[PDB]
Formats: structure tokens, sequence, C-alpha cells
């Protein structure tokens, strides 16, 4: 009966996305434009009401000014609106950016808080007291004189739930957020790196306190020495215009970074700096206690015969990560589904087990130290 | 420097070989062994059975004297190279010095041959870090580990091979003074340890006592199963 | 196996093959059948044929119920009469009996208004203890008292299950979907079966949602008998209304079986262990005086940090901070520095008559009306400060008892809750007939006897107040008084479960918008809170009306009502755009312990430019957060740097530093656009400890 | 059943909510 | 990357050599020794079965060692040589030392001794041959033992070469027998065994060697069968598929 409840509340959420003047002055207004309005460049003002533009096709003119709000809000840098009779300076331009701003804007807290992981909570606490407390209890900062850390590396074993980590953050906030992965700049266009960068930092400085998410970049740390005989790209000019965007000037203000990575040696050491990327955290595949939450989360609603233990597949190897728990607890209750049955048995997990653990295979020995 | 060879320091000070032939040593099976004041005691776990031979040869505790015990992890071959050697260098020990052969002579003999070992042009380390335990003047218990830089070294308790910080994590949170040994408390810190180890099966366990007097007793897996049952007891009576 | 052996058997009409079919269609009905019952379209032509006839109903009910069905279903069972822990029972016991006997629950519930759902319900009730996983058993038999029965034949060993999880889930969920009069069959039968059992805070809650007078009898002899102490009478005075403690107070003025339950249970002794203890673990210092009591100058900012200073409560320093500090002062600022003293101080009775008695009966009117004040704000169980100010109350007109009446009347009512004073309301007579042009006499009047009538018995339409509904429509001046009579008004109908007071009020008062007024004062007063989302349409529909005050206090009743589900407590309320509507929302995050959420709203009504609103920001902002915490503090500094921001910015800095006692005062706030006259008395909600 | 009497009753005043603003929507230096 | 010499350790530390050794074993004849008391046998695979052999060698895996010791072997050929001459030669040295047959064990541990001469010192290829060992002594009886390039040995009663032979492993569990001692009994298992490893049609005989060690009397023969029985043995092993193939 709650599937029409849920149904319903996405429906009115929608409704609610859908529910998103002057009589006379208003109209003079859209006199004070022309209609079809257009988007150029200032490059001086000459105060005297007449200005000085710069067009997309490079046409540049004394254009008069209709001010109806302040007219020195705008600047050169800034865009204006100009018409097509005389390209009339019309007015009022809300800062805007590239396309790729929203794009990387995620919207919603989609999923839930450190109750979703099962188990890490010293280096989970790590990221706790580095982006939780600095946010929302920033009293001992100020109280003792001492500044916050910045940059968080997330490494390890892939799968261990690095991005369950991230979405877990990005549950668990009141700051604006953004969501970059950041290997997107293979392009065949020289320049371009910078444009995305400076509007993505500009952006997370207007708005407010925030995060700015690089996410899986461990590609990029071209190894800082060359290409070879032959290769410069722009791969490597890229990457150091986010290392100067990050710790160069222009100071830093209220903007976090969290970082995450499979490979971690091949990365860029002009980085990993401490002041430029502050921490640091492992994600080793965990141990045989944490396991059992795991399978606790993931045995949490699912029907299960309570006559099996989980504790027996823990304590016949150890070695796997949690993703894997969550292939075997999905994949037991497939071989459950063979038959309609209701519950899951202890060897549809046997199955199951053995099933999802085709991944290591060498070899030969050791094996033979022995 | 790079990882080849073994004569490179570092640009920082080290040798990456000697670091690096310890790992297999940290990668190998675990061995324990501590003292009592009158009965020595050591054992391997990971027996490691394969259901279809016999394991009497694959034997990883044996005796270069009628008063030393052997012990080793890493890789078996120079292990037995090292043995073998070291038989005879006991032997010829005893050949001249007419005494029971000291503890802390042999150990400065199978560092020294270690290091000499090492020292020298493309000689591959050995990756073994063996325990010798032992008591001979007046009956006090000694037990001396190696490692392959060629460090004997003085402890009273011991764990080597894998997860070996956990084991001695286990002595150190044991290990009481009190009392005295007391050879059954010291049958009983077996018991303890074998159960600390890193998997404690319950059959896979091979344990070899030495009460300092007598030669080399190899136990039968019903009295640790007996002791194994009172640990339990000893567990249940802590609720 | 296949069918084809056991599928014409339903083709046969001879008995035996059916008495003895139905027994091995019994076997195989562990999983039903092979599937998923597709003998259905050949055997419901059986239905016409009638020995072994109600295993025929067993066999019909069985695949009736197998497919779907909501009314023929559980006829098999009820023509059944079930006759003749395992998995078969776990299917026709557990997922059938449970949905079949839910929809028959469900279908007759809303049918007809038989002892046959009774018998089936009191055995699947017997089926479920059998079971012993409730939770969701428990939530079903709800619906059809039925479940005082089922709780009292339910409880016999598990404890925390049901009280736990049943009364967490079914009186939170009872309080927020479940309309009213089934939750009085969960305070009681939980009062029976709270009453078998320990840790008797659980029946101190059903004291606050019941606000019965036999609970705390037994409650304190079964919590006499269980021997903190003091700290249950904490939370006991904590916890009680008004009315429950005089009428403690009076019937066990006549047992009281060891005399400390009246020590404890009156007043004097949630307060004695605090306020030393306050100062001992405690360490407060001394650049928050000086600093934020450096806050510059100009008798206003400058007032408003005395009585930041004065809030301050390491001892009564700021009390004693010498002489010419309230010589600057002014007149409804010097009756808040006058009742300042009773802010430092809410405790040393014997201090507190000592430190007043140099501002008692002074050259001053306002020094002794705020003094007396000061003495109604220190205590609640004194009463002997009453006669010195209750003596000279009468002025007939405009004198200076009448300020003493509002500071009297008013601390007088902060002073005592009786099962209804009459003698102080026999005083309020010619207060009412007095009618001062001051308006805090008639406001003290109906918010003081509102307070001496909160939590009355369902409320009640009686004289007092009837008599200021016709002395209020008497005279039609200085609508300060149309405002804040229906406040006491409201307050007087609190205690309500079910009053018709607001039809009442609505037949003798409504007329021309200071009455329709006054019927959305009651409107909102007598409407507490429960799942009656019809009131909250109507707050949709009516919400869109021209008047935009009775928008104001009707929209301003949400933090009321819905403020156990707080999630929806999120609105558009700032999305809408009139101004007074952002300040209702502003009103209603308040005070608790205000979430990211709270502030991320307080983002934008921090950002806003008219005074009123300005103003209105920081105080709920510092009230709901009781750098981070002085942090939009300096950024107030940083939006205005008028004198009334500037206060509003005083207002804030104190604020940094359903029980109705914290209910009413800022309800009496909201009229606050207004002269210092009116903030003579904001320095009257008072609502923590 | 009691969480989908919370979670339904819960965004049926939402619904509610959304119904309300619903219903309730309804030169000298320059020109 | 730390390929280079067969010394020095990698970063781990594994081995580089004794890997690639053991995936030298991997491609060669197959072998294994069968479970029996009062007598042992072995198995091998003839390696280039082609037309324009001479087979006047009676013996191409097998070499009889001492006297009541023959060895099988699996890799590099002429290691193999170079590996049986010397051990011929200490066999024999140490009969000429005591006089009195060597009780095989110290036979293999000098071998595996040999093999790790070449396993430490640099720079020299490590010897890249397992091979097999049956025996007899006066201190256990018969005796089965498995050399490797490391220097391990493993006294086995069922024995492992390379990877034609993990799947023979894998049925001499599930086929595993104890108490039976009949040499018949183990030569039909060893024959179902090459049955299924070896690719080879119905099992032509010449494409297979069997060689057996029985104690008569006081002497510890050897031996090398002929061709005649082998047959026969196959056509057992068919009559016996019959036999299987009764279940349909």
């Amino acid at each position: 009966l709650e599937r029409i409840k849920d149904y319903l509340l996405m429906e009115e959420e929608f409704i609610r996305n859908q529910e998103q003047k002057q009589e006379e002055e208003r109209s003079k207004v859209d006199d004070l434009r022309g209609t079809p309005m257009s988007v150029g460049t200032l490059e001086e003002i000459i105060d005297d009401n007449h200005a000085i533009v710069s067009t997309s096709v490079g046409s540049e003119h004394y254009v008069s000014i209709l001010s109806f709000v302040d007219k020195d809000l705008l600047e050169p840098g800034c865009s204006v609106l100009l018409n097509h009779k005389v390209h009339a300076v019309i007015g009022v331009l809300m800062d805007d950016t590239d396309p790729l701003v929203t794009v990387m804007k995620v919207e919603k807290a989609p999923q839930e808080t450190y109750a979703d992981i099962g188990g890490l909570d010293n280096q989970i606490q790590e990221i706790k007291e580095s982006v939780e407390l600095p946010l929302t209890h920033p009293e001992y900062y100020e109280e003792m004189g001492i500044k916050p850390p910045k940059g968080v590396i997330l490494y390890g074993p892939p799968g261990t739930g690095k991005t369950l980590l991230a979405k877990a953050v990005a549950n668990q906030t009141s700051a604006t957020f953004l969501r970059v992965v950041g290997s997107e700049l293979i392009q065949k266009y020289l320049g371009d790196g910078p444009k995305l960068v400076r509007e993505l930092f500009r952006v997370a400085e207007e708005h407010a306190p925030s995060i700015v998410f690089i996410d899986e970049i461990d590609a990029i740390g071209t190894k800082r020495y060359d290409s070879n005989s032959g290769g410069e790209r722009e791969i490597q000019r890229t990457m150091l215009e986010l290392l100067n965007q990050l710790d160069g000037f222009d100071s830093r203000g209220d903007v976090k970074v969290i970082m995450a990575t499979n490979r971690i040696e091949t990365l860029d050491p002009a980085l990993i700096r401490p002041g430029r990327i502050d921490r640091k955290i492992e994600f080793p595949l965990p141990d045989e206690k944490t396991k059992k939450r795991i399978f606790q989360i993931h045995t949490s609603r699912m029907t299960l015969a309570d006559d099996v233990t989980l504790d027996d597949l823990i304590m016949a190897k150890d070695d796997l990560s949690g993703a894997d728990i969550k292939a075997i607890c999905t994949e037991a209750g497939l071989m459950a589904l063979r038959e309609r049955r209701m519950k899951v048995t202890n060897e549809d997990f046997k199955k199951s087990k053995e099933n999802v653990l085709y991944k290591k295979q060498e070899g030969t020995p050791e094996g033979l130290y022995l | 420097s790079y990882d080849r060879a073994i004569t490179v320091f570092s640009p920082d000070g080290h040798l990456f070989q000697v670091e690096y032939a310890q790992e297999a040593v940290k990668k190998g099976s675990t061995a324990v062994g501590v003292r009592g004041r009158d009965i020595v005691v050591l054992g391997v776990e990971k027996k490691s059975v394969a259901k279809l031979q016999d394991e009497r040869t694959v034997r990883k505790i044996c005796a270069l004297d009628d008063n030393v015990c052997m012990a080793f992890a890493g890789l078996t071959a120079d292990a037995r190279i090292v043995i073998n050697r070291a038989r005879v260098e006991c032997q010829s020990h005893r050949l001249t010095v007419e005494d029971p052969v000291t503890v802390e002579y042999i150990t400065r003999y199978i560092a020294s041959l270690k290091q000499r070992y090492t020292q020298s042009n493309g000689r591959r380390p050995f990756g073994i870090s063996a325990l010798i335990v032992g008591f001979d003047f007046d009956g006090t218990p000694r037990l001396y580990q190696t490692d392959p830089s060629g460090t004997y070294h003085a402890w009273k308790a011991n764990a080597i091979g894998r997860g070996a910080k956990s084991v001695r994590e286990f002595l150190e949170k044991n290990y009481t003074d009190e009392a005295i040994e007391t050879d059954d408390l010291t049958i009983k810190l077996v018991i303890k340890a074998l159960l600390e180890v890193v998997q404690s099966g319950g059959k896979n366990i091979e344990l070899a006592v030495m009460r300092r007097d007598q030669s080399l007793k190899i136990l039968n897996p019903e009295e640790i199963e007996k002791y194994v049952a009172e640990i339990e007891k000893e567990k249940e009576e802590n609720e | 196996r296949d069918k084809a052996p056991v599928q014409p058997q339903q083709s046969p009409a001879a008995a035996p093959g059916g008495t003895d079919e139905k027994p091995s269609g019994k076997e195989r009905r562990d999983a039903g059948d092979k599937d998923k019952e597709q003998e259905l379209s050949e055997e419901d032509k059986q239905l016409q044929d009638e020995l072994y006839r109600p295993a025929l109903e067993e066999l019909r009910r069985q695949i009736r119920s197998s497919t779907t069905s909501m009314t023929s279903v559980p006829k098999p069972l009820k023509f059944l009469r079930p006759h003749y822990n395992k998995r078969f029972a776990a299917d026709i016991i557990s997922v059938l009996a449970m949905t079949m006997s839910g929809e028959r629950e469900c279908l007759k519930y809303r049918l007809v208004g038989a002892g046959e759902v009774a018998k089936e319900w009191q055995e699947l009730d017997d089926a479920e203890k059998v079971q012993r996983e409730p939770l969701l058993t428990l939530v079903k038999e709800i619906v059809p008292l039925l479940m005082e029965i089922e709780q009292v034949d339910m409880l016999e060993k598990d404890i925390d299950e049901n009280a736990y999880a049943k009364v967490c889930l079914y009186l939170t969920s009872c309080v927020n979907y479940v309309p009213e009069p089934e939750n009085s069959a969960l305070l009681r039968c939980a009062l029976g079966v709270f009453r078998k059992f320990s840790r008797f805070p659980e029946a101190l809650r059903l004291a606050l949602m019941l606000n019965d007078m036999e609970l705390v009898e037994d409650i304190f002899t079964s919590c006499k008998d269980v021997v903190m102490l003091g700290r249950h009478g904490v939370f006991l005075e904590l916890s009680e209304d008004v009315e429950e403690y005089e009428d403690l107070t009076e019937i066990m003025s006549n047992v009281q079986l060891n005399s400390n339950f009246l020590a404890l249970a009156r007043e004097l002794d949630i307060m004695e262990p605090k306020v030393p203890d306050d100062i001992y673990k405690t360490h407060l210092e001394n650049n928050r005086f000086g600093g934020s009591g450096s806050q510059v100058d100009s008798a206003r900012m400058n007032l408003a940090s005395s009585f930041v200073n004065g809030f301050v409560n390491q001892d009564k320093l700021l009390t004693d901070d010498g002489n010419k500090w309230l010589y600057k002062n002014k007149d409804h600022g010097m009756l808040s520095a006058a009742a300042s003293l009773g802010m430092i101080l809410l405790w040393d009775v014997d201090g507190g008559l000592t430190q007043i008695d140099k501002y008692l009966y002074s050259s001053e009117d306002y020094i002794k009306s705020g003094a007396l004040l000061a003495c109604g704000i220190v205590n609640s169980g004194v009463r002997n400060e009453c006669d010195p100010a209750l003596a000279l109350l009468s002025d007939y007109v405009l004198h200076n008892s009448n300020t003493m009446r509002l500071g009297s009347i008013f601390g007088l009512g902060l002073a005592y809750a009786g099962s209804n004073r009459e003698d102080v309301l026999t005083l309020l007579l010619p207060v009412m007939g007095d009618s001062k042009s001051s308006m805090e006499v008639a406001g003290v009047t109906a918010l003081a006897c509102g307070m001496i009538a909160v939590g009355s018995c369902n409320g009640d339409v009686t004289s007092t107040i009837l008599q200021t509904i016709m002395e209020k429509s008497e005279t039609e001046l200085k609508d300060t008084y149309a405002r804040w009579l229906p406040l006491g008004l409201g307050l007087n109908h609190l205690g309500k479960g079910e009053a018709i007071e607001a039809i009442l009020a609505a037949l003798e008062v409504v007329s021309e918008p200071f009455r329709s007024f006054a019927n959305t004062l009651v409107d909102v007063c007598a409407y507490a809170g429960s799942g009656n989302v019809l009131k909250v349409q109507q707050l949709l529909h009516i919400c869109s009306e021209h008047f935009d005050s009775k928008e104001k206090e009707e929209d301003k009743d949400k933090k009321e009502k819905k403020d156990k589900d707080k999630k929806e407590a999120p609105a558009d309320m700032g999305a809408h755009q009139g101004v007074a509507v952002l300040g209702i929302a502003l009103i209603a995050m308040g005070e608790e312990i205000g979430a990211e959420m709270a502030l991320r709203t307080f983002g934008h009504l921090l950002r806003y430019g008219e005074p009123t609103l300005r103003r209105a920001v920081p105080l709920a902002l510092a009230l709901i957060s009781v750098s981070h915490d002085a942090d939009p503090e300096v950024s107030y500094n940083s939006i205005f740097a008028a004198r009334l921001a500037a206060m509003l910015r005083q207002l804030a800095q104190y604020h940094a530093k359903k029980g109705t006692l914290t209910l009413c005062p800022y309800h009496s706030d909201r009229q606050l656009m207004s002269q210092v006259a009116v903030a003579g008395l904001l320095t009257v909600l008072v609502s923590f400890l | 059943q009691v969480e989908d009497d919370i979670q339904q009753l819960l965004k049926k005043i939402n619904e509610l909510t959304g119904i309300k603003e619903s219903d309730t929507g309804l030169l000298a230096a320059d020109k | 990357r730390y390929d280079s010499r067969t010394t020095i350790f990698s970063p781990e530390g594994r081995l580089y050599q004794v890997e690639y050794a053991m995936e030298a074993i991997g491609h060669a004849g197959t072998c294994l020794g069968i479970l029996a008391n009062d007598g042992v046998l072995l198995a091998a695979e003839r390696r280039n079965i082609h037309k324009l052999l001479d087979e006047v060698f009676f013996s191409e895996k097998i070499y009889k060692l001492n006297e009541d010791m023959a060895c099988s072997v699996a890799g590099i050929t002429s290691d193999a040589n170079v590996l049986t001459n010397e051990l011929r030669l200490i066999a024999q040295r140490y009969l000429l030392q005591y006089q009195e047959p060597i009780p095989c064990e110290q036979l293999v541990t000098a071998l595996c001794d040999i093999k790790q001469a070449y396993t430490q010192f640099g720079g020299k290829r490590p010897f890249g041959v397992s091979l097999l060992y049956i025996g007899w002594d006066k201190h256990y009886g018969f005796q089965l033992y498995q050399s490797d390039p490391s220097g391990n040995y493993g006294g086995w009663k069922a024995t492992c070469i390379g990877n034609n032979s993990a799947a023979a492993v894998s049925m001499l569990k599930q086929d595993y027998k104890e108490g039976e001692m009949t040499l018949k009994s183990a030569l039909a298992l060893a024959i179902k065994v090459l049955n299924k490893t070896m690719d080879v049609s119905k099992l032509s005989a010449e494409k297979v060697e069997i060689a057996t060690l029985t104690r008569e009397n006081g002497k510890t023969v050897i031996r090398v069968l002929k061709q005649k029985e082998v047959e026969q043995l196959i056509k057992k092993h068919e009559e016996e598929e019959a036999k299987a193939e009764r279940e349909k």
C-alpha cells in the first residue's frame, strides 16, 4: 500500500517542480528591451550613457544604455543585453556561466548516512572530523586558532565503498555540493583546461561553503616527468592548471575537496603534498569483524531463514570486499528464487559464495614457502 | 640505489633487500616459543594436511644437539641448508670444546654465517628466521631469534610468521611473571597461544617441548584436545 | 508430480473421494499445490455442492484465499469455525489468517455497526502470541475495547517489545496519523499494563497525555514504594501542568505519607539542587559581561544589555553591580530592569526579599511595580509576596498600583496554578472592570488568568472568560486588546480534548474581523494537534483570506500542530510573499536543537530588509541555538553595520546566552511591532530553567 | 504497516501543502 | 620489472625462476605413482610417438638408478641426464662408503641440495626438472617422492606432475584408495587416470610406459614390463568400460 504513497510523493515532487511585474512599467521594460535579446562583452564603459561592447562575431559599437536597475552593476567582463535594432544596452543579466555548471551539480541526497556502510569508524571518524566537524561544529578551530584540513584522498582496493563514502557524505550536509568526475577533459581542444576549472571554482565561491568533489582521476597523475620523446598533449597542462587553482594564490575560501582513487602510486606527487591535499585514507580489505556488519546490512530486509550462519562463510575465506558480500546476498537470493521458495538456506549461500568468488586466479604457488 | 642488488645503499640510507627478505619471513607460517622456568616450549601451526600424503618429513621442528631445538619460518629450503650446516657446526664445536653446546654459540654462528653470506657477491639471502631454544648453563632456559640481517636477539617469548603482531600482542596481554613455571602454566600458556593462533582450527596444532634435561617430546592431539576443552571451560568460567 | 493422477479427482461428486482427497490435499497444502492453483476454473463449479463439507469450506477458503477475493474469502472460515509452530501453520494461519482475517476485520469494521469476528480476532491474537513477532500483528489489530483485552490478554512476559516497540510506534503513529479517541484506550490500557510494570516515566508520559490525578497518587505510592528521587521530583515538576501540582498538593496536603512529596512536588526542590550545582560544575567567565556587556550605549541597546547581562544566570554579580545604570534607565525599561533582578535569580527565596526590598516601595512607580514583578518572577511557591501588591492593586482608573497590577497579576500568574484559583480571579473582576487604557492591564489579566486556566478540564466557558468576552466586545478600542484578550481566551481553551468552545465562542463572538480574529485565535488554541488533516486543508483555504492577521495566527498554529512529525514542517512559506507569512515560518522553526536545514532557512531569513522581520529573525534564530553559534551574530553585524535592528541583535545575543509553560509567552510575543511599553512585558516569556 | 501509515499520511499532508499554493495562486530614469 | 637474474628477491618477496621453473614443469610428460603395498609402480607418457624412432633403449623416462630404486622424470631432458649421472654417483659413493644401500631420503635430500645450490647462487640456471622416486629400504618399506626445483621434496603416496596432471590428482583424491595393495587394482586405476588425462584415443599402448618394483625374497627386483600385458590391461580396462555402460 506504501507504493501508492511513494508514487504520489514522487509525482507531487514533480508537481512542485512544475510549480516553479508592472501593468505598464513592465511593458515599458518590454520596450526598454528589444525582445530578441543577445549576449555581448563589455570592453570599456565610458560612463556617459553609451558603452562599447564586443560580440561573438566581433563587431563593437558605441551603444546607448537604457537603465532600469542600477546600470553600474555590470562591468567590463560581464555580459550585456543588446538589441538587434541598434544593439541597445538593455540591462540586468544576472551573471550566467557555462551550461556545464548544472551538469556537475547533484541536487539530491539520494542515499543515506554513515548507517549504510558497515564498520570502518576510525577513518570514517576522520572524514567525520574533517567535514562534519568544521561545517556543523566550527568552535575549536576559531577557539584554538587552528585551520581545518582541506583535501582527502580515498584509495585502496576497489569496491570498498569509496562510492558509498562519497554518497554518504553527500547525504549529511547543508553546505552546497558538486559532483565532478574529473577525467572529462578528453577533447581535441587546446586551452579549455582552465575554462571548466575557473568557472567551477568561481561558481563554488559564489554560492556557499561547499565541497568540490573530484572522483577517480588516478590515471591522470601523469608521472610528473615528461611524455617520452615527443608527447606533450594537454593533460599535464590541465592538471597543472588545477594545481595552481588549488594551492597557488587567491585564498582558498570555504571550499572543500574530497578525492578518490583505486590505484595510488601512479598519481602525481605534486598534488599529494599536504596543504594542497591534506588527508589520505586507506580502505583495505577490512577484517572478519565488520564483514558481520556488512552481512548484517545486506540481510537487513531480506527473507533469511535464521538457521543459517553467515559467520560460517566468514570463517571459510577471509579476503573479499563488501561489494562481494552484496553480490553474494543477492545471488543466493536468486538461487533461492529458482523454484518459488520463501527464504534462503545454507547451500544457496555456498553456491553463491563460490559463484561470486571466481575472481582471483594465480598461480601456481605460494603456496610453497611452505 | 634500486631493489637491485644487495650492495647498494638507498639514497636515504637503507638496504632494500634486507627489509625485503624479511617479508618472505613475514609471509610465512606462524611458530611461537616461550620459556618456562624449567620447561621450554614451542610449536608450529598450519599442519595443512592435503588428505593424501605423509607429513613426518615436513617437520619444521628439529634439533641440532640433545639440548637445543629449532624452529623457522620463511621458505623451507634455506631452513634445510642452515639446519644441515648447523648440525655440522654443533658437532665440530663438540669436537674441540667438550661442552654441551651453549645456545649463544650456535646463534652467533648462524647469524655470522647469515651475515657473511649476505655480504658477498650475489648470494641470495636466507629467507628464514629461526628460533633457537635451549637450556644449558645450570638448566637456564634461553631462546634467541634470528633475522635475514643476521641479528641474534634474546627474548623471553616470541611470535613469527603471518600476523605475528597479534600473536605477540597476546603474549603481551597474557605474559604473567607469576607463577612460575609451573609446567602446568607453561602448557596452558602454549594452549592459550595456539588458541590465539591466526586460525586455531584445533587440528592444525603441532607443539613440542623440552623440560631442560630430557629430549624433545612430540605430543598427541588428544591431550591437546582436552587442553582446548579445559581452555574452553575456563572461558566459560569467565561467564 | 504431474497433475494427471490428482487432477480429475475434482470431477466426481461422491462423498468418499472428497473426504479422502481433502486430507490428501491437506498434506500437499504445505505448499498449497505444485503451483499457483489452476484447479480454480474447474472447481469453482463445485460451489453449489453441499458430511465433511466444512473440510470443503477449508478447500474453498484455501483456493479463493489462494488467488484473490475481499469478502467471499473469509466466508468459509466464518462458516467453518476453524477445527480439525509449523510451515503449514505459518501458511494457513500466518499469511492466510493474517491477511484474510485482516480484510474480514476491515470489511466488517467498516461494513456493520458480530461476535464471530471477535472470536476469530481473539483466536488470531492467540496465534500471533504463538508466533511472537508483534509489530505488524499489533498495528493490524489496532483498527478493530478490543485493543484493551488484546493488551491485557497479550501482556504476560514480554515487557519492552510491547512497551517500547508497541507503545513507541503506536504512541507516535497514534498522535501522528490516528485520531484522538483511540489514544485514550492506548493511555488507559497502557495505564493498566504499565501499572503492572516498573520504570514509571512511561506512566508519567501517560500522565503527560492523560493529565490524570489518580495517576500521580498511584505513582507516588508506587514511586515512594520505589525509593533518582529528587530527580523524578524535577522532571515531575517539569512534566506536570498547572492543575495537578495544586490538586497534588491538596490531596498530598491531606495524606503526604512522609511529607517529602509535599517538599518535592509543589515547588522549591526542583530548584534547590540546581542553582548551587549550576555554580559548581559550570564556570562562566567575565568577558561577555564586559564585552557583550560593552556593546556600546543609547539607553535602548544599553537598556537591552542590562537585560542581557541580567539574564546571565559566576554569582548574582550583575544584580549587585552598583548604581547609576538603572538611573539612566526610563519607564518601561525601568520595569524591565526592576524585573531583571528577578531574572538573574529565579531561586534564593530568602535572598529575593532582601535584594528586591531596596527596590520595593521606592520613589519610582516603575521600580516598585517592576520590583513586585521581580517577586513574581523569582518563585512560584512563596505566595507571601501577594498581599503587599495584592492590597494596593485597586486604582479605579489609572494610578500606580495598576502597574503593580501588571507586574503582580502577571507575576502571580507566574506564581500559582490551582484546581481553579478563584480568589485571585475575584481580584481580577475589578481588574477587567477597571480597564485601564494601559494595554497590559487586560493583557496580563487574560494571560495571567490563562496561566491559571491552561490545563482546564476540557476548558470551560465560565463567567470569567465569558465576562472578558462581553467586556471585550463592550469597548472596541486599541486593537492590541482585541489581540491579547483572545490570547487568554485561547489559554482557557487549552486543556481541551474535545471542546466545542470554538462553536460556543463562534456563536457568541464572531463579527467584524477583530472578533473573527478572536475566532481564529480560539481556532488556533483549541486544536493542539493530532492526525486531523481536515483543519490543515482548512488551513490551506482560509490561509488565502484577505484579512492578513488571521493569516498570521492561523498559519502560526503549525508549530503547535505538527511539532512531532517535523519533517513536513518545512513548507514553502518563504516561497510565499505575504511577508508576515515569512514571519510565521520564522516563528515556526523556534528553539529546539535546530538542524542544518533550519539554519539553512536562516540563510535567507537572515537576509531581509524590513526592520520588524530583520528584527524577527535573531530571536527564534538564537532561541534555536541556546564560528558556529556567534557566526550568524557577527553576520548580523555585517547586516546592519536600524536601532530596532540593534535591539534585535541584542535579543539574538541574549538568545545565544507540549509543556504549556514554554507554549504561552512567545505567542504573547507575537505582537512585537510596537512600543517599548509592550517590550516592558517582553521579559515575561519565562520558559527556561 | 505503521510505517505505511507514517509515510502515507506524511505525503498526504504534503499533497495538501502543495494544494495550498495551488489554490492560493489567485520609469523616470528608465522610460 | 624485477626480472633480470635468478637472484635477488622481488619486492614482496617472491621468486622469478622458481615460478617459471614450475611453469617449465607444466609442459612436459605426465607421470604418476600409486599407493601400493607389496610393490610399487610408475606410469609415464611417451613424448614424440612418431613412427620413425627405434625404441631400442627400453627406457626413456625410467632410470634404474641404484639397484632397488628407479625414477621417472619430467622437464628439460638433458638436465635430467646431468642429474641422473650425479644421482647414481651419489648413491654409489654412499655404497662405497658404508656397504649398505642408500636409505633413499638422504639420497633425495642430497639431490635437493644439489638443486638448491643453483637456486641460491648467481648467475646460474636452476634445474627445471621435477622427478619421481620409487624405492625400498630397511626402515619404511616402499616409498614415493616428489622432487621440486625449489629443493623442496614431498613424500607423497599419490603424486603430481604439471598442467596435464591436476585433473589426475583430482581423480586420485576422488578415487582415493587405502588398504588395497593389489598391483592389478592400482594398474587399472592408472589405466583409468591415463585414459582420462592423456588425449590418446582408446590409449594406444605405444604411447604409454609402465615400470614396477616388487620385493622378491631379498632382491627388490624392478620390472620394466613388456607390451603384451599392457595390451591386455587396456583390454581389461575397456571391458570395465563395458561394465560402466551396463548402466545404459
